[PDB]
């Protein structure tokens, strides 16, 4: 889960 | 007394911070969903808030210490506390004057009603004002502002928050940066420190009447479907 | 030859359904996030395709005899063919003389251009482009433009479905009242049923690059937070 | 899962 958050997370 | 050298660089790092993620001439706004005034505000207002989250994951980043926190941990502190950062940080565009926000130019000004419109009732936009008006009427430095939005990121009291001991002696930092800075550089401010401490307990008050109606929002389909992706992560109850 | 009673009753149904979910004012499109010409089209991409399901699931909803499916059915048979009614009902808005699809207003005309920049590519765009050109300028009555749609919408040869039988013996009689009205309404189209079924195939393999290319945007996920939740539901992998 | 899938054919 939290792909789009990981994501921004970097 | 002084602020130290590290106290410093914490303040600079945090206003740099904060001008890279909050652009004050709102011109990204035209490419949200355009506002309409059942829930006619609902696709505007979520594309304001969906581009507001990635401003405030942006803003954590350059937080000294957020980055090596564990990912896990990242994303609890963001989860929880992402919204309460949105409230801070729009009492930028609220205006005392107009009890709206005003986002350069009368298509992005927002009043209760338009909040309203996006499926929201007075239990939460009438504490919600009152909470703007007063944090308004403090009259924050920006150096103030940006140390209070960081210390309401770095709460280690949380919902799924493990490195416990490391947030807190963060947060504890940059406290003490705050309480320095008032007693130093801000004129009669003996009481100003316990006021904002105030709007901390505020702001998990604004957090659960949201994310009460919120969660009835995104009981409804025809209303859930309406939000972006990144809200419905950011906003849901995934562990 | 004449056609029946039933099959006068089907088609009025379908033209119904129909101009009941296309509106050919386009003043909807003002809603969406507003075109830009990395995927600068997108956003405004992504809520004109969201918009287009929920109007070809108004669409299917008045298909006679779709409604009275499984729900599991319906998914089934919307997740795959989607697509194909998207580009089958585009042809609407596509111009022979312009190359592009023209949806009143020079904002709200697409190019081959614009839709490169929402993340496709020439293997998905050339023989999309070509499909629209031949489909065009098979000059079909509306009554056989929906008709296709719905023949289309209702194949059961596709992943997920159960009820097989029953959803081939309602596409077979939609193909009967087709053939029908050809021979009776449409005068010198002897081989017009058949280009139209071999456009039925067409669709199945711009089908399949649409998916391709799709997959490559859902898992990227600073194109796929652009994308509405029903592209993702709907275009998505879950059974 | 399709949770709008399901409230869109009502
Ligand atoms: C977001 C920002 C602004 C306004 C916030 C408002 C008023 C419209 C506001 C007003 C009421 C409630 C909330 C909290 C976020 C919310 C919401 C809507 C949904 C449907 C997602 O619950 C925000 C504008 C600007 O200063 C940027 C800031 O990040
Ligand atoms: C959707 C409609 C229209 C245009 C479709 C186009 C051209 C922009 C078009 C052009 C290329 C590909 C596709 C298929 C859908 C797609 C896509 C984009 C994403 C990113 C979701 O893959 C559609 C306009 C109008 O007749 C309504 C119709 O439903």
């Amino acid at each position: 889960k939290h792909k789009i958050l990981h994501r921004l997370l970097q | 007394h002084m602020l130290s050298d590290e106290q410093m660089q914490i303040i600079n790092s945090l206003v740099e911070a904060h001008h890279k993620t909050y652009d004050d001439s709102y011109s990204d706004f035209v490419r949200f969903r355009p506002p309409v005034r059942r829930l006619s505000m609902l696709p505007h207002l979520a594309d304001l808030v969906s581009y507001s989250i990635q401003k405030v994951i942006g803003f954590a980043k350059m937080i000294p210490g957020f980055r090596d926190l564990t990912a896990e941990d990242q994303i609890a502190l963001l989860k929880s506390s992402a919204i309460e950062i949105i409230m801070l940080r729009s009492n930028q565009s609220f205006s005392l004057e107009d009890m709206s926000w005003s986002c350069g130019g009368p298509d992005f000004k927002y009043c209760i009603n338009d909040v309203t419109k996006a499926g929201h009732t007075l239990e939460l936009l009438e504490p919600l004002v009152k909470f703007q008006v007063g944090l308004k009427k403090l009259k924050l430095h920006e150096e103030e502002h940006v140390l209070l939005m960081a210390i309401c990121l770095l709460s280690p009291d949380r919902p799924g928050v493990q490195d416990h001991v490391r947030i807190e002696a963060l947060q504890d930092r940059l406290c003490d940066v705050l309480q320095a800075y008032i007693r130093i550089q801000h004129p009669g401010g003996r009481l100003l420190y316990a006021k904002m401490i105030q709007k901390l307990a505020d702001l998990r008050s604004l957090n659960e009447e949201h994310s009460k109606q919120y969660r009835s929002l995104s009981f409804q389909p025809e209303h859930s479907m309406q939000l972006t992706p990144l809200v419905l992560e950011v906003f849901g109850s995934e562990v």
